């Protein structure tokens, strides 16, 4: 998978 | 609050347990600053919504509550053992435990595992979560439309009896217990199967179940009255309730989070650069703080069909002439960038190596030299033209010191911002995209969907892994008929020492082909309550294992 995440 | 009573130490919940405790009651206070994916168990991704999943749902393997190496090895939950292995790890067979409920009290069977595995196949209506489970069972000849445009059961997936389940693989698997473990595998019966429409009502089997969600504000569990305790060898199922915040700004949810006002985070994504300071510098705070790898890799890769990506030493050169403390510097560095890598593997999996093919000088600054060497040998020795390609934020600046890193040797980079929230899927993900806007190298990072040398590597280098309509994770689309033979070997090779000299082989010949760049792998500050009991990392997920937790009395 990818990561989380102005 | 915790800043006025000292907890337990410093990565006390690395490794190891804190606060032990049976005590049984109160509520949980989380909090998260993303609503959930989904809250149907086939249609999530997020690392800390499958965290949630072990409260909510059983399957057939979980995770045991453990936080040394045995975490990151499926134990039978659901199923009275692990998978009985036939035909050359062609065959997989469960037992399940009898007499078991869900939360309105009727009976889980195997067809409801068989039910949840099929589902998986109506990508048309239950988009959103893993989909390992569809090449393994799928027959081309005669494909699987899914249980919504058929009645007709997958036929690689056999229910002899209501307390068993028999997996029929097109190809040996090796790692087939972590597909059980993954949440689109928890049983979901068909009687209560309401398709898109799931996830407002889902049963469960956990011994907690959905008592309210409300989108971007809350998420309310209760306990589910037929989980039987005395059947569940994972979970201790501690609160009375749990009750989940969601939609706090990051710095708003560290803050009150210190303060008291919630217990853990659930989503678990770290404390954020303000409190990252106020915590490692306070000897209070300290105390009630961990610092866990969480298994992510954060690399560059080079990508072939794009000029001149396509000769080794161009993408050898780059190797060489990387500055990997600039480089983690702009990840966080001097003191909380992570942890520096020569290599691909993390830590907690068996193959996990020695292996610096291109060692960058004796300050770890770059080997300008050898990376002009590798220049003159691709014939362009004073460098050359390049994009790369990038997001705003942390990815940003890491592409930053990827140019300052090239220029020194004359490859002149330019960074191209792609789309932030499709980065991963039609941005750095689709190959037309990386082709048409010129991307040689991308910035990314990369988690793996089980704890394996399969689930990190095979994503990332694998040929038959390239995903041409998007979602692509192998970004140079490396398809080595080598590689590719090593990975069908690991996956037929019962002996878990054999499997691990071949893994080495594959990172080794990975590393060769120069197209993966690793920087580091990844590492977290996680602030816990000191009133919280059962608080460690699980080493399957870089998270703390929520189900594990209680309260103090």
């Amino acid at each position: 998978r990818p990561p989380g995440f102005r | 609050p915790a800043p006025t009573t000292a907890g337990a130490g410093w990565d006390a919940g690395v490794g190891a347990l804190v606060n032990p405790s049976r005590r049984r009651g109160g509520t949980l206070r989380l909090v998260s600053s993303a609503d959930v994916d989904s809250l149907d168990p086939a249609r999530t991704y997020y690392v800390w919504v499958w965290l949630l999943q072990r409260l909510l749902n059983r399957t057939l393997m979980a995770y045991p509550t453990d936080p040394g190496p045995a975490g990151l090895v499926p134990a039978p939950d659901l199923a009275e053992g692990p998978g009985e292995v036939s035909d050359g790890g062609r065959t997989w067979t469960y037992r399940l435990r009898r007499g078991l409920r869900y939360d309105d009290g009727t009976p889980i069977t195997s067809d409801d595992v068989r039910h949840a595995v099929q589902r998986v196949f109506a990508q048309d209506v239950l988009p959103g979560g893993p989909t390992y489970l569809i090449p393994l069972l799928d027959d081309p000849e005669r494909p699987y439309p899914g249980p919504y445009r058929t009645d007709e059961p997958l036929r690689s997936v056999l229910t002899p009896d209501e307390h068993t389940i028999v997996f029929r693989l097109t190809r040996p698997f090796s790692d087939f217990d972590h597909l059980m473990a993954q949440p689109c595998a928890a049983p979901v019966p068909r009687r209560s199967d309401t398709g898109a429409d799931y996830g407002r009502d889902p049963r469960s089997s956990g011994p907690y179940r959905v008592a309210r969600h409300e989108p971007d504000t809350l998420l309310h569990l209760e306990r589910n009255p037929h989980w039987d305790r005395a059947t569940d060898p994972i979970r201790p199922a501690l609160p009375d309730r749990v009750e989940l915040t969601i939609g706090l700004d990051v710095d708003v949810l560290d803050a009150r989070l210190i303060a008291g006002e919630f217990d853990i985070n659930l989503e678990g994504r770290g404390l954020q650069h303000a409190a990252q300071r106020r915590a490692t510098a306070d000897e209070v705070l300290r105390s009630h703080t961990d610092n866990p790898r969480t298994s992510f890799l954060h690399f560059v890769a080079m990508q072939p069909h794009i000029p001149p990506f396509d000769n080794v030493h161009v993408r050898r050169a780059v190797q060489y002439a990387a500055d990997k403390i600039l480089l983690q510097d702009a990840r966080g560095g001097p003191v909380n960038g992570g942890d520096l890598t020569t290599a691909l593997f993390p830590p907690t999996l068996p193959a996990h190596q020695d292996l610096d093919l291109y060692p960058t000088g004796p300050d770890l600054r770059g080997d300008l030299d050898a990376a002009r060497a590798e220049l003159a040998a691709a014939g362009l020795p004073d460098g050359f033209r390049a994009v790369i390609g990038t997001q705003r934020g942390k990815f940003r600046l890491v592409a930053d010191a990827v140019v300052e890193s090239l220029a020194r040797v004359g490859i002149e980079l330019t960074v191209k911002e792609l789309d932030v929230a499709t980065y991963f899927s039609l941005g750095a993900g689709h190959p037309e995209t990386v082709r048409e806007h010129g991307l040689g190298l991308l910035v990314t990072d990369w988690g793996a969907d089980f704890p394996t040398e399969y689930g990190f590597l095979a994503p990332l280098v694998d040929g038959r892994q390239i995903k041409r309509n998007g979602g692509n994770w192998n970004l140079p689309e490396l398809d080595d008929p080598e590689v590719n033979a090593l990975i069908d070997e690991t996956l037929h090779t019962t002996d878990p020492a054999a499997r691990a000299e071949l893994w080495r082989a594959v990172e080794r010949r990975v590393m060769e082909h120069a197209v993966l760049l690793p920087l580091v792998h990844d590492k977290t500050l996680h602030f816990r309550n000191p009133w919280v009991t059962n608080v460690y990392v699980h080493p399957a997920f870089g998270l703390y294992d929520i189900q594990a937790m209680g309260l103090a009395e």
